[PDB]
């Protein structure tokens, strides 16, 4: 095939240059289990893909939800005994907890001991994130950006 | 139990048209037939982390008219939060072990929502959080419109000034779009336009709104001309261009005005309302302030009393 | 007359084990069966010359729960002492002609003893004087220990942090050495060790105490782990070395802890107690604060009432 | 195996959990070219080595040396049409330029637009790093910011 | 050409015993035989970004005495770096298009070195960079020890004070380690001890040093007592304990001293050297200062004039 594992997770269709980001954000690397990463692998569709393979490890419930935001094209494959026992595609949740940072500088969110939380709303142009504290709504493009 | 019994009054987005209606009904009722002891034996904390003249004194006056006691601060500088480095989470955790309701005004948006997570059973009332919300202003504002117009529907409302940082107009807008047929006209320097999140809402709810470059172009058709002060203290330096008021109202511009039309202003006013306006029958900002007493008296009575029989 | 009837509560060194016992008995009693009018018609002055969140609001809440009125300041800056150059002797002389009890917190050690010399018949209650004493903290602290441990004797108590400037641990230490069999373990940066005058006392009274370099070395045997904040505002510059907390408690260090062991902290906490400790059943600092209400309600009732029949 | 290239470079034997680090620092992953990373794989001598493979790329000697700081056990295989043409092992470099940050807060190095630069020296346990600028010498341990 | 001809002088670390001796021989020559027009037609920049009395004035007197012209600043506040926010790189970039050499003092370690990168063919002379180096200081120091001791080898050298931030001892220690059979005694508070990187080299070069806790366990055996001032403006709060001189010298401690033994100090002195010492024949700091003129003259001559002096 390309990297058959017995039992693990496999993320494929990761927009180029996002494979590394995810290996970092997800915490995929804080493990002792064999990981295989393929960067700048070709895709017939929009041109290049990254693919990650984790052995004896499955993606948290949230984790696949954060994917929605990042690699909204990603396909998460479950495997058991070298078999694709299950195949999931990420869907936009309703609210994202403690991974996002409110772009509103005057939010209490920054100064105090709380976890960020945003309400998700799939618009027509982008995703709209609403800060649970400040109540201001931003474009996921602004929230997610460096 | 009433619907408002022991609820946190944080954002107008969290209350329904009925909730709003229950407060004006009760406000209307306390105004005519006072109750000097509904809140007998209750201690309310009044915690102002930001300056206030009206919001704090009306709330504290309201508290005493109803027989409750008050403890609190008007300056966070002498708290252990101001001098020993304590967080707001810890402040609220301990004050909530002492009192029955907590009224708080803070400089950061969402300060009041956060308090709800540390207070337990104690209702938090938002007296303003940054440029976010001002729900208790909106209750005394609705009460004043209703009283001078006789309805909360099919009105023609104009909001002028700083719409961006105006926690007051953020709340009022969401409150009136809960009623049917209201038409909005927004006049503001571009830099200080109404946040899109509110506009997105009028749009969804298919409410008619328009932007105007002048007061005068809408003068002959508003029922309410809602003026706001430029939030000088909230501006970013790039916005210092906007420190002075772009739209100033003078007696002379009320020439065209409908006879029933009233000029409201959350107060304080800088230069946006000339004092000659004060002598016209349109000027209603001082009666609006006074109404903070009845609307804040009615909210405290519902949060804290399971059944109000008046 | 009760023993505490019209006494000045300045230093824990001036009260006996029985005095202490009368306050917990009464505190215990007001907690179950409240008295909304013991202090009906009394005006108490609340004079804070130093920042306070808990000490002042709990005292003022306590005052109102008991029907008394309050006048005072939370900032000496607007007094004539702050602006016209008036001494404390003259301040206390005139305030004592107005009120029934005076609660005062001041930045200089002995500020409260001095007031007793100018107040006449008016009881002065020390809400803290510099890094000297904090008797009212000690009453709510004793009440909390007793309540969670069931005794004030034969306990194993650890005091951590700034022991030098800790008016709180100066008072608690003298209070518990009044009981039998208490064993102390002091953990503090050297610069911030317990004054020798207190040590001299444990020694005289032949009380067992020890110094430790870590929390962990005593973790498995304390009944009470009493944490304190570094008195940043009291330090001398040579001590700026010590501004950060040397001993920090985290959920993880409670692994060894006895099941009954409770973590107390006069509050506010900076970084010495990680917030994960908050979710453990050992964390008792917010219930400790709450108890300031019952202990301060009981002290005001004794000083001001000749006979309390509850 | 793991994934074979026709040309490029193979960095075999990257001590476990350093494969990630190096992909970071020497920015080896900021290309439109095929990278193949295997994390946590074995082979007798040491139970789990990280292997990084960059195609259509060749490391220098300077670049190869820098690696000595993180993986002094490594092996760079220089591939020119399927089989292993050149093979080099890292050797303590003379100095490390631009990758690190001086832990001296008062270095002029922070304020101004110059490239960080350190002279690498052998002591006993560790490698001491000496700032070109402030002339203060640090431990390889502390230089790497925490 | 002369070895130092058009070379930057940034650190003692970069000069060889050779370079050093050349400067000293030249200094002696000029002290004897002044060259008033040696640098006639040169214009040197005297750029001070930090306080100075001796380094700046002495450097400027030397320029004048050799016939050079001087442009510069003694404060950076009125420079475009001061007020318009220009980087230092841009500042050396243009300044190096006007003068024949740049003398510079800066508060950050490595400023001298950074300027070498943007000055072209224009030499940079380090008048001190943060707490790193002070090479022209080591030069007049070296000139003084030789002058008063007769050699630079087989010297017993005590360095008291702040060795952690004293750029003067860094430089001098590396200068004398370049000579043979020198012996070092280091007397400092543990917070201000001689940097590790400096001992490491002493070790390797196999040079002998010891730490003492008093000026007196070494008085009887030192040739040179090199006192220093606590670099009060370099400490962070954590070190404020150490602001006051821990080691003070009085004429009285000079009781067991050899007769050749001289007390040096880069100056200024606060209290580490009492004024009664000024009278004893061991006091050489004013003489030390005066020599700055010869060593700073020899340096410029070498760096700006191809050919050896007469
Ligand atoms: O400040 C204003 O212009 C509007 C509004 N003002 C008020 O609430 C009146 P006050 O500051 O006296 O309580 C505010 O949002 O705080
Ligand atoms: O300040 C502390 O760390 C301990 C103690 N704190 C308290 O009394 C609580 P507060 O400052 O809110 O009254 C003090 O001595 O004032
Ligand atoms: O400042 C001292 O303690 C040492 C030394 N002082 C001198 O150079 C003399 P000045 O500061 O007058 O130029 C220095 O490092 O600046
Ligand atoms: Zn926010
Ligand atoms: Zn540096």
């Amino acid at each position: 095939g390309v990297e058959a594992i017995k039992r693990g997770t496999v993320i494929d269709h990761i927009p180029a240059q996002i494979g590394f980001k995810l290996l970092s954000l997800f915490k995929l690397t804080e493990t002792d289990q064999r990981i295989t990463i393929g960067l700048n692998l070709p895709s017939g569709e929009m041109g290049r893909k990254d693919l990650i393979k984790i052995e004896n490890t499955f993606l948290s419930e949230d984790q696949v939800d954060q994917l929605a935001l990042y690699a909204p094209q990603a396909t998460v494959n479950r495997i058991d005994n070298y078999e694709v026992v299950g195949k999931s595609r990420p869907s936009l949740p309703e609210r994202i907890d403690n991974v996002l940072v409110c772009p509103n500088s005057n939010c209490i969110s920054h100064a105090e001991p709380v976890s960020s939380s945003f309400a998700v709303r799939k618009r027509a142009n982008d995703i709209a994130l609403k800060c649970k504290y400040c109540e201001k709504e931003f474009s996921h493009n602004v929230v997610l950006a460096n | 139990a009433n619907p408002l019994y022991q609820k946190h009054i944080i954002s107008i987005n969290d209350l329904s048209r009925d909730d709003l209606n229950l407060v004006l009904a009760t406000a209307a009722k306390l105004k005519a037939n006072p109750q000097p002891e509904l809140l007998k034996h209750k201690v309310i904390a009044s915690c102002f982390f930001e300056a206030s003249t009206r919001t704090r004194l009306s709330f504290q006056t309201s508290m005493h008219r109803l027989g409750a006691s008050v403890v609190g601060f008007s300056d966070s500088a002498n708290t252990s939060l101001g001098k020993k480095g304590e967080t707001l989470a810890d402040t609220i955790s301990v004050i909530s072990t002492y009192v029955d309701a907590i009224v708080m005004r803070h400089p950061q948006e969402g300060a009041a929502r956060l308090a709800t997570e540390f207070s337990g059973n104690v209702p938090v009332l938002n007296a303003g959080d940054g440029s976010n919300q001002h729900p208790t202003q909106t209750l005394l504002d609705l009460f004043t419109i209703q009283q001078t117009e006789g309805r909360l529907d099919n009105l023609h409302v104009a909001m002028v000034g700083d719409l961006k940082y105006g926690r007051t107009v953020h709340s009022l807008t969401q409150a009136l779009a809960k009623f049917d047929g209201n038409r909005f006209y927004f006049i503001a320097p571009d830099a200080l336009a109404m946040p899109e999140y509110i506009l997105d809402m009028l749009d969804e709810k298919g409410i008619a709104w328009s932007l105007h470059s002048s007061i005068e172009e809408v003068m002959a058709e508003v029922d309410i001309l809602y003026m706001t002060r430029v939030q000088k203290e909230r501006l970013d330096p790039s916005e210092y261009a906007n420190v002075k008021a772009q739209f100033v109202l003078r007696a002379s511009d009320l020439h065209n005005a409908k006879a029933n039309m009233k000029v409201l202003h959350p107060l304080p006013r800088v230069d946006e309302i000339a004092t000659d306006v004060d002598k016209t029958p349109h000027a209603w900002y001082f009666q609006q302030a006074g109404n903070g007493i009845f609307a804040r008296q009615a909210l405290l009575a519902l949060v804290l009393n399971r059944d109000l029989v008046l």
